DNA sequence: TATATATATATATATATATATATATATATATATATATATATATATATATATATATATATATATATATATATATATATATATATATATATATATATATATATATATATATAT
DNA sequence: ATATATATATATATATATATATATATATATATATATATATATATATATATATATATATATATATATATATATATATATATATATATATATATATATATATATATATATATATA
């Protein structure tokens, strides 16, 4: 789907698509008469609001994860496609070493999105000014990882 | 920003979302039935009128919009043509001058006026008889175009638009693509319905 | 500015509308079935007095109008006709006397009057047999169709409305499109409405 | 001004109107199928006895009346028969004398009331039989109507309206127009009404 | 067929026999195979329904002859047979020179039926009081003619 | 409708007839729903009555006609057909002429209902008291011209 | 066949024959078992319905020719033989000269059909009242030619 | 429709049809449950209101266009017909010209409405007390431009 | 078979023949029993849809040559027979060379083509003016040739 | 769709639209049983307001833009079509280059829509009072440039 | 009205029969239910991680398709509105009278 | 009382005719023109969504594995036992109805005379 910055509508339109699946679950073939029936349809209300309750509370630190990188980038002048790519970065940083802590340790990580990274480095971008500046991507990359654990106080 | 690319034309489906759409607002005026049938006379007469004229005129004249001032910046050409299929044939209600005129103040060349006028003239001629007849047999361009779509326009008075709408095409009854002579040409288009049809097992 | 050029006419489609706006407004008096019959009946009558009397009429002198004073300013005309073939034929109401007096009062010419009364007689006569009695065998000129039309007005006294209205189709019937000798030329029409429904799988 | 010109008569619906108009009243008051029924069964009756006595005798009339005294004026000649029905013949409440002295006092010539008078008994003895024996197989004319008339009513007492309501054709059953004899010509009528249903899918 | 005077069940009869007739006629052999599609069936049905139509218009003329027959003949006392045999003659007139008004002068056709009421042509008849009355043909048949042609408004 | 002379009744008679027709109007198949909405009730109450007003301050001018008629016929005595008969006249006359003078002469208008009222146009009818009285019809016609013009003050 | 006006009827007809002839032409010998498959019914209905759909669509020309034929032999008072006779020669002279123009000058096919009307060209017709009138044929050839070329505006 | 003026009535008329067309829009074949439904009423309510305000907002100076036309009939005795058709003309000259300036000139539209008018510009006219007079079209045509300049304070 | 124009009637009608010949090719010599199982009665309407199907696809090139030819003629007011041949000639011109491109040049065809057209190559032909014009064959067959190329592009 | 200038009417318009979309959108397939049901009605509305005022937040911008562009057009008398085209043009600038930034410099888009507005780009256009005038496209394009960077103070 | 043919019905005792009902027990067969445990089968559930297939969500941009929304004008199809007059159709409203139909009111006898 | 009949008569309104006429609104023509829409082109540009890709991540769910365990219910056994039914056989006995006898009547239809 196309970008759109997160927001009620979000929320809400979650919720219907889930009313959709859930009223399609129950009544595996009888949709019909399970749809006509008020209670389980205040059953299918109800469960598809907690489910929504559910992912949003398991939203908010990939959303902190985007906005720090998003002043990072915003800070050294990248354009979208990477900020979008830093994102991914960080979400899965704090997801599989942060929180439950897989079994790798950070710098793994680090030159495996690095070869991610190569095609090798430090890009060359061209500011709005025609100054063109350079960055180097382990760098920045390091520089998100200790920024991340200042936020979850690690 | 840079959100799409939209292309508005006609898409062998603008029947079917025109038909859907007016139907689904008539149910709640007519019932079922009636709105049916509203839609399809709608339809019917929307396409033989609005299709078979200017869709092709459009159809036709496209290329030469674009060798001529090829931009998106077309859009007075557009309504130049427009005006010139409504506004002077089937209603001389102006003549060419008007035209010219209009459009040296909104910022086009004569040339390309007189131009576009000779050419919806020479397609239009083939595409109802009334006009052709008007006009005879007239090789038109940017040289006679204007002297010859005068003469026509001021020999006859204003003619009600009752006449642009529908009963032109009605009075009279036209060679069909399915026909000998100079009707044996272009039913490959309505020749893509059929397999359409057969292939839905319609 | 400039909106639209809207166009007004029958278009194969005001059964419809009509039928279906005076149903959608009646079911709220007498219910579905009775409605359904009512706006039936309704349609039926308005059919068969207005539209094989005016519109035939009017599709008859359209040409001529253009021709006379071709101009959008031709609705006193279709007045004209109008009370041409309501207040002198079928009632007998008033003489050409009145109709020129008012015509020329308003502006209009009076041979062109006495043209168009003529040919109105002419047409009529074909229509409805009464008047083709009424006039005889005489065709009306612009010279000859003051004297004879006020000949029969005068003979004839201020008719009931009763006359013009249903009653005279009624009582008499005529030769359908549907015959052998005159009535064998027009049911093109009527052959496209069954096309129609045959592709609607109707 | 001169906003319309209206004709009101039987047409082939005003069963329908007023069936449905007082179906939705007397919702309000019996309940769907029992307001179902009772206009039913009213409009039954209003047919059997005005239908059948009153629009036969008008539309067999009219002609005359428009010879007579053509005219819009006509409505006393109408309330004339309207009476002529009503108080003379079926109740022998008034002679001719009555009629012929209050209508010459509203401005009536004589010779029009009894030539009239004589029609609709020379009428109304084909539609009820009891009138016709009542009478017996005298033609009425202008010269002898009043005397046999007079006759006929002081013969008689005055009768109680009951006959001239419903009763009269309730108890005797007549010879239907699906009939050989002399009830073989009129279900065109009917005949009509049956192609319409077929049409309807009905 | 015998006698029936026309109404509603004429119609209805005529529409179903032809009915039978137009499915005996498409599925010229395979009559089975067509009555199985409810298609051409729907079809059928039309078809007969505006056949009827038709055949209803083109018959309101000859029916008004018939009446203005069985008036004249109420007035003037005649068997039901001679009634029937001058609705035929008013039908034959009003269609051959009336309407489309084949080659032929009114007196000849006149005196054609002249000709064909002979044996001559002043028909006695015993009412149902006894009284004996006479009726000249030729008579009668020339004043149903100018009473026709009042009808058509001729 | 048999007569009903004009009273207050007749205005709401109007009033509740065109409520009526209105929500009818509104919505068109959904007349139901349409009913249950106090405010489009409200709105289609005041369009009833805006109707009512319009219909009503629009036909005084021919109260006053069919006064002056009344009148006139009670001084002369007509029978209550030609009352009304006159009353339509006078409605034509100053509808057509007084008010939007359609391009007619008065004359014209009346020879016109002239001969509407021919048979002539010497009535004979008897008052009361026995004595027979005859009016000319054209004389009252134009007699009630001038008192209508008296009226507008023309 | 015998003359019949058109009319849908015709439509309806030439619809359902042309159905019989296609089950015909498909099961070319096994038309029993094309018959039974509801599929190839369907096929064949589409199919017949298309082929009075085109038959339809190219008559009107001929139809408005028969029918200014009509009217001019109305105006002229001929027997319905020759109305006949000119329907054809109008639809001759449209289809080979007006529409496609195969190599013949107008005058060549107006002195054919000529000589086809010839035994000679001035007949004489009674009308219904008696008074006899003559028509040249070659006059009334070229009035309806004329006439034509009106139609199509040539 | 019947030519009405301009009233409150008119307003409400507007208002509830677009009602109707609404409450047809929203619930595009679901029109029931949205009829039940009083939220979506409140909507529909108030967006048919909107709407009746813009349309009244921008016909005003349509409204004193046909005023003044109606004013300079009244002066000139003209009859109703070429009152509304004038009306139309300063409707046209105003939208066109004055209000949005399509590149056109004034007197170019005069012309081509003059061609409208001809038949050739010098009416005659019998007014009320039968003293006939005529009018050239052009000049009460220059005659109302002017006069509209006045108006819109040009 | 005679001349008739493209249209949806011929997909039909390939479709039906090919469902013939299908059934006759399967049950090679017990065509009855096959043409009775409605399973393979489904594949082989498949089949004949998939075949007509490919028919269409592969000839609406030859449609494109045969409209340019028209025009070529329209404009050039040739017989019917030399639009025809010319119509042919394109469709060869396009198909052994611009799209397979056999081995042979363009001239090369030109010139045979030209032999096939001699008698010799300046062809006279009287207009419906009766104006006699001539032509050079060769002279268009270079044209179309161009033309042709246009179409394509190439 | 027509021009409307931006209103209430639209934002209502919207509004409904939203709620047909969004109730198709949740029912797949059941439709009538989540229209029947006012809770997920509730909550389907207050999404359609919720998207609603998400497209009124994010359009101001572009109306600031087309209101500058409108005064420029008016001080330099320039018809209403390349008012819009030009219109357009500052939304795009305003939209790729000042706000999101993507990666191409200003005078690149501006040579792009010069291409774009070409035939070259000093036009002449007639004012109302008859007098010519001539304006480069660059500079007005140019012009506005510098007039759109004064609004967002850049 | 008279037969005969069997279709039912109402008045008293025998069939096979099932409709069962009971009332007493005994079977087999089965539907379930427990009560302890054991299987396999699949219904979910949770625990941990991994896939695959999807449903949405987001993060950047790019498409096509579309729903709208504008911004310019032009069409077409309409929905209303107006300005002029004319229809037909029907909604009422008068103005005179006449019907039927039924809604209530005014003189004595029945339900 | 309310309501229904059996005669006579009002007023009142429900409709319907019988004429003339309004005004009002329901549509429909007839021309000119608006305005507001419903769509459709014609270009340009958004914005919002419906999808589809183009990579990287989420969460959530739908399933499926990959192991371990639940609890739950679907069945199936393993044994003992119930309870309730589906039948069946045992014997006795009611009532009910469904067909057949064994007589006497009906009434009702299907026929036949």
């Amino acid at each position: 789907r196309r970008n759109r910055r997160l927001s009620s509508a979000s929320v809400y339109r979650y919720y219907l698509k889930r009313i959709s699946m859930n009223i399609g679950t129950t009544g595996h073939v009888n949709g019909l008469s399970i749809a006509g029936n008020p209670e389980i349809m205040r059953a299918i209300a109800r469960l598809s609001e907690q489910e929504t309750y559910n992912w949003v509370t398991d939203y908010a630190p990939s959303h902190l994860a985007k906005e720090v990188v998003k002043q990072i980038s915003g800070k050294y002048n990248i354009p979208g496609a990477y900020q979008g790519l830093l994102m991914a970065f960080a979400e899965k940083v704090l997801a599989n070493y942060i929180l439950d802590y897989k079994g790798e340790p950070l710098v793994e990580i680090h030159h495996n999105f690095l070869w991610e990274l190569m095609q090798g480095f430090i890009y060359t971008f061209v500011r709005k000014d025609g100054k063109p500046v350079t960055v180097d991507m382990s760098k920045v990359l390091t520089e998100i990882e200790d920024a991340l654990f200042k936020l979850v106080k690690k | 920003g840079r959100q799409s690319h939209k292309k508005i034309d006609v898409r062998n489906d603008t029947s079917t979302r025109y038909k859907g759409k007016l139907y689904g607002i008539f149910v709640n005026y007519m019932g079922e039935k009636y709105a049916q049938q509203l839609v399809e006379n709608m339809y019917s007469n929307y396409n033989d009128v609005f299709v078979e004229i200017y869709n092709k005129m459009h159809n036709a004249l496209r290329p030469t919009l674009v060798k001529l001032a090829g931009a998106g910046a077309t859009f007075p050409l557009w309504q130049l043509v427009n005006e010139a299929i409504y506004a002077v044939y089937l209603t001389h209600k102006e003549t060419a001058s008007f035209l010219v005129t209009k459009y040296v103040a909104r910022g086009v060349p004569a040339m390309t006026v007189k131009t576009l006028l000779a050419e919806v003239g020479n397609q239009l001629k083939e595409l109802v008889p009334a006009v052709a007849e008007q006009i005879g047999s007239v090789t038109l361009d940017h040289t006679n175009v204007v002297s010859t779509v005068d003469n026509i326009v001021t020999s006859m008075p204003a003619l009600p638009n009752s006449y642009a709408g529908v009963l032109m095409k009605t009075k009279v009854p036209t060679v069909t693509p399915h026909y000998a002579g100079t009707g044996t040409f272009s039913s490959m288009e309505s020749a893509y319905k059929a397999l359409e049809d057969i292939e839905r097992g319609l």
